């Protein structure tokens, strides 16, 4: 029997949704045509609960973006997608000036076009992502105001994904960007506990207090099925 | 093999009911590499002097207790002479030898659960609900060489199951068998070096998986004492003390 | 070896055999102070209670490391480690156990071997010493002794809550004398009938 | 090492908690050399009938003894064949090897100081003022088997410090390590033979130093035996028997 | 040899004006052998943290200057790690590379002794009269690094000649000539190692024997600045942090 499909590589190198994009007609979520995702994989249970099995992770990954309408119809659209490293100049509006990408990586695709896919190798300034950062990412008194950066790991921080109706007015369509994420070229360290229970926010552990449920199901007697 | 004795600096300590040593991760510490290293200045290997044993306080084990833990870098920030270099330096890299002691008769009984987490990082309640945002304080998250106790050790304080940190270098303290627990542990970081004071690589946990108990006029006071030496310690980036 | 009398401290006619030895039990287990004595051999105090002591009372000067074993009288049942620390001069009392570990030091625990042994070894900045007093020869002062709890003095139901300890006192290999005189004390008073 | 026995004559010595062997002053008992001797009689030289283990009375270890001592040449004198020629003969010379033997349990405590000095020689309170000449009587300066027990162990009852009689052959019993003190002395004397009835070279003290204890329920008779074999025996200058 | 470097732990001085350098009794500094050791403890010997050259306090030469002196194993205990070690061990013991740096220009003049003094001893002026017995107040016996100014500097301040402090390790400052003097001093005493705190070496003066002067215009402001380096430093008998 076969111990091949329990490498890391077989069980991560699966794509999984990770971000979800909405560029509504009207509305109070991204209304002028443009939007700004914070890179972070920690938004959906299912992919956030596997790479939370390991505390530091190294890879490649391919990013997949699924586009279309909220009714899931194919539009004749063009739409632009830009990846903006920390430091450079985030996009304010859909004519923002960041829209050249001089040097910044972009992607112009049409919703008729099969879904645009891409290669990222691994950027972060440390040898390993960490899921868990058991400190704070500055020096100084650590006060309640400031306890929202405990866990916070700059190394993790690799910048923001935006999105556009390639334009100078209003789009005819609502759209929806899905992001999926499949990891390659990977390796993993330091193994931990399996999250227990449900997830409530993106950079940290929280969990309901009143609403601790146990691993898994009970039963009646410990002396009966 | 159920007798040891380790001898680290001008520290000795003994043992005749042992159960073997354990080196976390098959690995011994050791010093950073020349191409594992990017700090450009010479550092501080002070060696006997900071590579010794220091005995932490000591806590009650009761028929009631829930477990404590300590973070490691910092339960000696304030300490000896390690504590100084690792004031006066902005980079700290070191291992530790943690020797967790506590004996009894061969009347009492009770399992301590001996581990190491790495990147130990605690949660919080959430008010209860779970609807509020609420962070550990200071006090808690760097308690200090007095430890912490557990409020919830079934999930470790962060909602992760205490069943599976055997997943971690562990050793148990079962009275009837052994009175001590030996883990060594190399440097763990995904940084050569790193901040004695902002950072803790990891933390020692001790919880009673097994509750003890005796029968009246058994002496019931069973003290478990920490003592522990830093290992192929190395400072860099020398300024002022600074104490966090 | 002989008895150190570390317990100097009943005079009552009755309780004189009791200097002999001092007493440990269960504690609170915050490191509490145990006994405490100076470590100079030829000056008065515990070591006066010594062969080594008594022969230092002939010698002006000396020179040497000491060793203090202590044996653990209590019974089999009965564990616990001990902390005994000798702080060099210039260390004025220390206050607790974190102040006295800074010293020289040895962490006793209780077993089949029954006593431990505390070395104090010769650390002097002169090559002799002349017996200290209070004062101005307190320049020649050895350091000081002390016993902590290092844990606790644990023992089950049916064992005795007080034991003691006996502690023996000699010198080293490396010890000498010079330059002989009287002891201080003349044990007669009138004339020797 | 912890284990040990010790056959003579036909008497045979077992234990299994010993703590060694003390050979006083580094000298086995021997026979008298023909330059050292004086008596030209040929001496006799009984051997088994008299170099044997003899054990003499038992005395009760309390919570409150203050210990006891043995005159030794005289111990003997009125015991076996070791005695009957201690009596028809004026001259008399031997060594001894000594065994005190005392047990408790592993919950007892308590340690016994078990020495050999020389030319014992016992004094008096002098009226407690001390300016009364008296004189202990023969039954304290001489008490047989039973031993005698002594008012002020502080003093040894001569005026002598019992912390320094560690100076002697001596071996202490402490029941949490030991149940017996092996000593095995020379013949020591300014002459190379003397009377047995008249002389006693040395004493036998056994001095609790920590006290005995225990909790209610545990066996509170504590004995301590004393078995003792003369070593080398030789007599000479026979006549009729003398008691003393 | 009017150039010259000196290297010693992180630290190095530069002169191109200078005028050899002096060993003091023509002997370096060297550790304390086996035999003429008595203190049985294993000192320590932090080499590059304390044998380093360590810059004290500047001092003015005006034309009306009387001269100045340090004692010391004094002018450092409160400095670096070189001052932690003399306040954690009771016994100190080592040499030092004293450089004194005074430079003006080719327009100034001026001569300066700059000399090592044993066993320092300072003296009072006795109330003037000579019938008081006053004495000197720590604060001039144990200046520490500020140094201290010579009240009467043809007597040193201790009734004896400056004419004559030329029989001791010294070194001129000629304007004209150098511009600094070097001097290297051996563990002078009559014991191995002694206090730090208690007792002072020597002494170190720098004084005036030929007046500065200069025409008005050129800068009138010629500063002195002492920088001294421990060598060979051994400490023993550690304890804790003792002042004085």
């Amino acid at each position: 029997h076969s111990t091949a499909e329990t490498t890391l590589d077989s069980f991560f190198s699966r794509a999984g949704l990770v971000g979800e994009i909405d560029l509504p007609l009207e509305g109070t979520t991204n209304p002028n045509g443009y939007a700004n995702w914070d890179i972070d994989i920690t938004g959906y249970a299912q992919m956030r609960r596997k790479v939370e099995l390991f505390t530091y992770m190294r890879f490649d990954a391919e990013f997949t973006f699924v586009a279309c309408t909220p009714t899931g119809q194919v539009v004749p659209q063009l739409l632009q997608y830009m990846f903006v490293p920390p430091g450079a100049p985030k996009p304010e509006s859909r004519e923002s000036l960041a829209w050249q990408t001089a040097t910044n990586p972009s992607v112009f695709v049409k919703l008729t076009d099969p879904p645009a896919q891409v290669s990222v190798p691994f950027m972060s300034p440390a040898s390993a992502y960490q899921w868990f950062y058991d400190g704070y990412p500055t020096f100084g008194e650590h006060k309640q105001e400031k306890d929202l950066e405990y866990g916070a790991c700059p190394n993790n921080m690799m910048g923001t994904f935006s999105v556009r109706n390639v334009g100078s007015s209003k789009s005819k369509y609502p759209l929806v960007v899905r992001i999926y994420m499949r990891m390659k070229h990977v390796r993993a360290w330091i193994p931990r506990p399996m999250r227990n229970q449900n997830y409530l926010f993106k950079a940290n552990p929280n969990y309901a207090g009143n609403s601790i449920k146990p691993t898994g199901t009970s039963r009646t007697a410990i002396t009966t099925l | 093999d159920r007798v040891a004795q380790l001898t680290i600096g001008n520290s000795t300590i003994t043992t005749q009911e042992a159960a073997n040593i354990i080196v976390g991760y098959g690995e011994w510490p050791s010093y950073c590499s020349d191409d594992d290293a990017t700090a450009v200045d010479k550092p501080t290997r002070p060696d006997v002097s900071v590579n010794r044993f220091y005995t932490l306080d000591t806590k009650l084990w009761e028929k009631s207790s829930k477990g404590w833990y300590w973070k490691f870098p910092d339960v000696l920030t304030e300490t000896g002479v390690f504590g100084q270099n690792a004031q006066f330096h902005y980079l700290y890299r070191s291992g530790f030898c943690i020797h967790v002691q506590c004996n009894a008769s061969k009347f009492h009984q009770g399992a301590l659960l001996v581990a190491i987490l790495p990147e130990y990082v605690i949660g919080t309640v959430a008010g209860g609900t779970g609807t509020e945002d609420s962070h550990p304080p200071y006090k808690q998250t760097q308690p200090g060489a007095d430890g912490f106790e557990l409020q919830h050790p079934y999930v470790l304080d962060a909602g992760i199951p205490i069943s599976q940190l055997t997943v971690c270098p562990h050793q148990w303290i079962n009275l009837r068998t052994n009175n001590c627990a030996t883990i060594i542990v190399p440097y763990m970081n995904t940084l050569p070096f790193d901040s004695a004071l902002n950072h803790c690589n990891f933390g020692l946990l001790v919880v009673p998986i097994s509750p003890l108990d005796f029968d009246q006029g058994a002496t019931p006071v069973i003290p478990i004492t920490i003592t522990l030496a830093p290992m192929c310690s190395e400072f860099a980036g020398l300024r002022q003390a600074v104490t966090q | 070896e002989t008895i150190l009398e570390v317990n100097n401290v009943p005079t009552n006619a009755t309780s004189l055999m009791e200097r002999l030895r001092f007493p440990v039990s269960a504690q609170a287990g915050k490191g509490e102070l145990c006994a405490v004595f100076r470590a100079d051999p030829g000056r008065d105090g515990p070591w006066q209670s010594t062969m080594l002591g008594q022969l230092c009372g002939y010698y002006t000067q000396w020179s040497g490391s000491l060793e203090v074993t202590f044996m653990f009288t209590g019974s089999f049942m009965a564990t616990g480690k001990m902390l005994i620390a000798y702080t060099p001069p210039g260390g004025p009392l220390p206050k607790d156990r974190a102040t006295a570990m800074l010293g020289t030091h040895v962490i006793w625990d209780f077993g089949l071997q029954s006593s431990v042994t505390l070395v104090i070894p010769w650390i002097s900045n002169t090559h002799y010493r002349a017996h200290a007093r209070d004062g101005v020869f307190d320049y020649y002062t050895t350091g000081l002794v002390s016993i902590w709890y290092q844990t606790n003095y644990v023992v089950p139901i049916g064992a005795p809550n007080t034991a003691y300890i006996i502690a023996l006192a000699a010198a080293q290999k490396n010890f000498t004398m010079k330059l002989c005189k009287d002891t201080s004390h003349i044990l007669q008073t009138a004339s020797i009938q």
